[PDB]
């Protein structure tokens, strides 16, 4: 009878279903048979969006799994993915699961992996890996997971070869990311380090500053250090921090480091941690030289740099945890803050229970400075993003009640709610209970 | 009012729904922000207290003044309708967008401060030349020639038909089209179709109407026609009987030839002067172009040249079948018999013959027209 | 201003702060958390960043990733293959097999992908195992390709 | 499919826009008067 008849029937069927759902007294089988026939006709004629819309208005999306062909799955799945962005929580979740089912039936595991990653369900990822028999596809999935920052410990039931398991564990650990970045830098010829002055292009501003005395402000030096760290991040070599001492002077390379004050020294040390990004072997060796400094600020900065270096890269030796756990217990607030932040940055989204156990007691210590507890909350949130672990949320809430009104006025009090929210990032419906609990907080913070 | 002009979707896509939802949310937020002002500090009705206070502040009796200059900072200089120049300032509701010489500014009655503007509904020159209703039927009622119907369409309507075709070619419509032809050639009949089909404003100018009796007047009339047409809207203004520029001499005008010459120079300036006239088209016709000033025709002021010849022996058939559409003529005579009656029967000749035949049939109150009526009309038309 | 200038020249143009991946479909929790922490610290500039906590900017470490599209052979070695790079186009609802990229320029080996730029292989010799060409892509030699001499 | 669903919603929003703008005052077309939110 033509496509227009089918389209008008689909619209009228949607309306009839909408009104019958409010009546709850009409038989469904007669409508279901016509809906199935309409879906088959639409599939045969590449009118996939109309079929998807009809099945959405009927809520019987399960029928899609039977009428999807090898020539029709791409457009259908793209339409489901586009619709999911308009669908809200519960509908979007069911739609994503059905799209994942269509994908597994269609044997395109990469898109299934992406959809499961959106769902944040590790069981579906495990099922996808089990269903895969191609080693190269498994390696690509490991690369994708490493990009997403999710640790997937390959169980022994997944691969029968130990060497391949080690190889994909290294791939997940982003070991080859540094090599790839270095290869790209070599290809573009961007190896040469750029000094902060080159970015500043001071020669272009000298038209009106010829009368300014050379006063090296500490803040200017800190800005220079920050710019130097940003520009030369991941290149392994720097002209200001690690440049050879090739000028007629036997003075330690730390001349610029000692020009900064306290927190400035910490920042200068963290610049070294950035410069050796993703390079664990050389980064640890270079930071070992600064671990011997008598300045507590330099030690804290070195710990934070160690945390930065292992950011996104996991080593089976776990140098970060072993090194930082010894400094976490130290009384000095600066060293404790540096160690905590390094642990949080290096172990972001890892969901390690050992870190939870080591950090929770710090949150309950009333003698700890506000800085320490705020950074502990931030690190706990970073480690447990999207996990909805009730224990960490309860610990942060307990820390929040125990604050006097005076502490609430400091800006640092605004970071504990930030950490608690970070614990709940990306999970919509689970946060209503926590909002209800938070309604009990003091008025100045409650909102 | 002009809240959102984006209608490019023109479908049931989610983008249109999202845009509408965002607009509704913004409107709701604005309404909520506005409502709280009265909820917290209404302080007045805001509906009639403001209007009443404005009426009691501004002079209740507002006079009919005339703005003559511009003073931005709480001031204005005008002349009292009695004559006394005033230094009336600007009021709160001034909305100073009509600050041009001539628009009456209404001042207060107590202190004579500017109270209100003067809505203007006159445009005397434009009104004494504005076409209210369509003159005749569609172009099909012209009949026979259509050598300029396509040409005139391209010259005027085609720019207004879909001005992307001339845009895609990288050019602007032709400057002007001057319709010159034999006396009674139907040039006015061409303007009839132009108006019945026209889409924009049209102005009619009697040819002698450009020459006034007082010296210096004619240039003023030309400048005023230009201002009215241009300042009003996109227009197609036809100054018919352009030969009357210097052909006919009248004793009413104080000036002699140097007055028609001045009027022609002013017309030329107004056609291709020193500014941007805008989107204005000109279509003029004349029956004696041999005397028209050569400068008023150079490509750049009057561009398209159109010549209208007498109806053709083949076109005479369509002309006759047209001008006698609704006549209850008896089959006694055949139009072809009078078709060749006149060696140079122009278009007006056919209409005159038909009208005379109708009148003759009327004198006897008969229902149809006989061959003898046409025979007696033909002699009375051509022979006089 | 100096911090902003340094950020603009991050990695000399090789690293970005994009929290999204795979055509803006996947949100990385770590990068988002770092960026949100940095913004919340910036909310109170004078007290937080200009005070004793200049180091809160190091939460940005989580959000930085490289702009590299490196094609890799089965033997895990880098391979230079021409790649077409251009702005992505939403192909939903378009009849036929519309191209997903606006552009005909071909770039070999590691094209610096900008925000919104999508990549498609310019050669049929290699079948990309990834539907989206980003980061590490393992290329498999096409067994059906015949070199047209 | 929902041809009348979207047209009716758009018309309702368009009518409500005027129904709410008339509650602040822009109407009562004058003969040279400024906006009550202008004086
Ligand atoms: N088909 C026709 N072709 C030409 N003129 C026609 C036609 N039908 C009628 N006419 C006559 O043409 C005249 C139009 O005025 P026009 O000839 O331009 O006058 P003038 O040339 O004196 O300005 C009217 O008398 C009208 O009746």
């Amino acid at each position: 009878w033509g496509h227009e008849y089918v389209r008008n029937l689909a619209g009228e069927i949607a309306q009839e279903y909408s009104k019958q759902h409010q009546n709850e007294e009409a038989p469904f089988d007669d409508l279901m048979d016509l809906v199935q026939q309409i879906i088959a006709f639409h599939m045969k004629h590449n009118a996939e969006p109309e079929a998807v819309d009809l099945l959405m208005e009927v809520e019987d999306l399960d029928l899609l799994q039977e009428h999807v062909d090898e020539k029709n799955y791409k457009r259908t799945c793209l339409y489901l993915t586009a619709a999911a962005k308009y669908l809200a929580s519960p509908d979007d979740m069911l739609v994503l699961d059905i799209a994942h089912s269509i994908y597994m039936k269609c044997e395109e595991y990469p898109s299934a992996l992406q959809v499961s990653l959106v769902l944040d369900n590790l069981q579906y990822v495990k099922h996808i890996f089990t269903s895969c028999n191609d080693l190269l596809r498994k390696k690509q999935f490991c690369y994708i997971l490493a990009r997403h920052g999710v640790l997937f410990e390959l169980d022994d039931n997944m691969v029968l070869d130990d060497d391949e398991r080690e190889q994909m564990q290294d791939i997940i650990n982003n070991y080859k990311l540094s090599e790839g970045y270095l290869t790209l830098a070599r290809d573009i010829e961007v190896m040469e380090a750029k000094s902060p002055e080159d970015i500043y292009k001071a020669h272009l501003l000298d038209g009106r500053a010829s009368a300014g005395a050379t006063v090296d402000s500490a803040r200017q030096n800190l800005a220079a250090t920050f710019v130097n760290a940003f520009v030369n991040a991941g290149f392994g070599q720097d002209k200001l921090m690690t440049g050879p001492a090739d000028s007629s002077s036997g003075s330690s390379s730390g001349n610029w480091l000692f020009k900064n004050k306290e927190h400035g020294k910490t920042s200068a040390a963290a610049s070294l941690g950035m410069i050796l990004l993703w390079d664990v072997d050389s980064g640890l060796a270079q930071l070992d030289k600064y671990f011997h400094s008598t300045d507590n600020h330099v030690i804290a900065g070195a710990l934070l740099g160690v945390g930065i270096v292992n950011c996104g890269v996991k080593n089976d030796c776990d140098p970060a945890l072993a090194l930082l756990s010894d400094y976490v217990d130290k009384e000095d607030p600066a060293i404790r803050i540096g160690a905590i932040m390094g642990l949080g940055i290096s172990y972001a989204n890892t969901q390690n229970e050992q870190l939870r156990s080591k950090l929770t007691p710090i949150l309950g210590d009333t003698n700890a400075s506000l800085d320490v507890i705020a950074f502990t909350a931030i690190s706990l949130g970073l480690v447990f993003v999207g996990s909805c672990n009730e224990e960490v949320a309860q610990a942060i809430i307990f820390a929040l009640m125990d604050r006097s009104e005076a502490d609430l006025g400091e800006p640092l009090a605004r970071l504990l709610p930030l950490g608690l929210g970070l614990l709940y990032l990306g999970k919509q419906e689970s946060v209503e209970a926590t909002a209800e609990v938070s309604k009990t907080f003091n008025e100045k913070i409650r909102k | 009012a002009a809240r959102i002009p984006t209608v490019t979707p023109l479908t049931k896509c989610k983008l249109r729904l999202l845009k509408l939802e965002r607009i509704k949310d913004y409107l709701l937020m604005e309404e909520e922000f506005v409502a709280n002002q009265e909820r917290l500090k209404p302080q007045e009705e805001k509906t009639e207290e403001d209007r009443s206070k404005v009426d009691d502040i501004r002079g209740s009796p507002m006079s009919v003044g005339s703005l003559e200059e511009l003073i931005d900072e709480n001031h204005a200089i005008v002349s009292s309708s009695v004559g006394p120049e005033y230094y009336v300032s600007i009021m709160s509701f001034v909305d100073k967008d009509q600050l041009e010489p001539g628009c009456s500014i209404l001042m207060h009655n107590k202190v004579l401060s500017v109270v209100g503007l003067l809505q203007d509904e006159v445009d005397p020159m434009v009104s004494v030349m504005k076409v209210e209703k369509a003159p005749l039927e569609s172009y099909a009622d012209i009949g026979g020639l259509d050598p300029q119907i396509q040409e005139i369409k391209e010259a005027v309507e085609l720019p207004l038909t879909h001005p992307e075709l001339y845009e895609d070619i990288g050019i602007k419509p032709p400057k002007g089209v001057i319709l010159y032809g034999e006396p009674g050639t139907g040039k006015t009949l061409l303007a009839k179709a132009v108006a019945n089909s026209t889409s924009a404003t049209f102005l009619r100018v009697v040819g002698s109407e450009l020459i006034q009796k007082y010296l210096g007047d004619g240039p003023k009339l030309v400048r005023e026609l230009f201002r009215v047409a241009d300042d009003l809207s996109p227009s197609i203004v036809f100054i018919d009987e352009i030969d009357a520029v210097g052909t006919k001499r009248y004793d009413a005008h104080s000036g002699g030839e140097r007055e028609i010459q001045r009027t022609m120079l002013e017309l030329l300036n107004q056609l291709d002067g020193f500014d941007s006239r805008g989107d204005v088209k000109v279509i003029l016709a004349t029956n004696k172009i041999e005397s028209l000033d050569p400068a008023l025709l150079r490509p750049g002021r009057i561009d398209r040249k159109i010549e209208f010849p007498l109806p053709d022996i083949k076109t005479r058939r369509r002309i006759f079948t047209i001008h006698t559409s609704k006549m209850t003529l008896s089959d006694d005579v055949n139009l072809e018999e009078f078709v060749m009656t006149k060696d140079e029967f122009s278009g007006a000749d056919i209409k005159a013959i038909c009208t005379e035949a109708g009148l003759l049939a009327l004198r006897e109150r008969r229902m149809k027209v006989t061959h003898t009526d046409f025979k007696k009309a033909k002699e009375k038309v051509m022979f006089k | 201003v100096r911090i902003a200038q340094g950020l603009v020249h991050m990695g000399k143009g090789l690293l970005t702060l994009n929290p999204y991946h795979s055509d803006r479909f996947l949100l990385s929790p770590s990068a988002h958390a770092g960026l949100v922490i940095m913004l919340h610290a910036c909310l109170d500039m004078k007290a937080i960043i200009l005070g004793k906590y200049h180091y809160m900017l190091y939460f940005l470490v989580l959000a930085m990733q490289p702009r590299m599209l490196l094609t890799v052979d089965e033997n895990l070695k880098p391979l230079s293959v021409p790649v077409r790079v251009g702005q992505a186009v939403d192909v939903v609802g378009q009849a036929g097999r519309p191209k997903t990229i606006t552009g005909f320029q071909t770039h070999s080996t590691p094209v610096l992908l900008s925000a919104g730029d999508r990549a498609e292989l310019a050669t049929e010799k290699y079948i990309p195992l990834s539907s989206i060409l980003e980061g590490f892509v393992i290329l498999k030699e096409n067994p059906e390709y015949r070199e047209e001499h | 499919p929902y041809s009348a669903s979207i047209k009716k919603v758009e018309k309702e929003i368009k009518d409500m826009s005027k129904k709410v703008n008339d509650l602040i005052g822009i109407k009562e077309s004058d003969t040279g008067l400024a906006a009550p939110s202008q004086w």
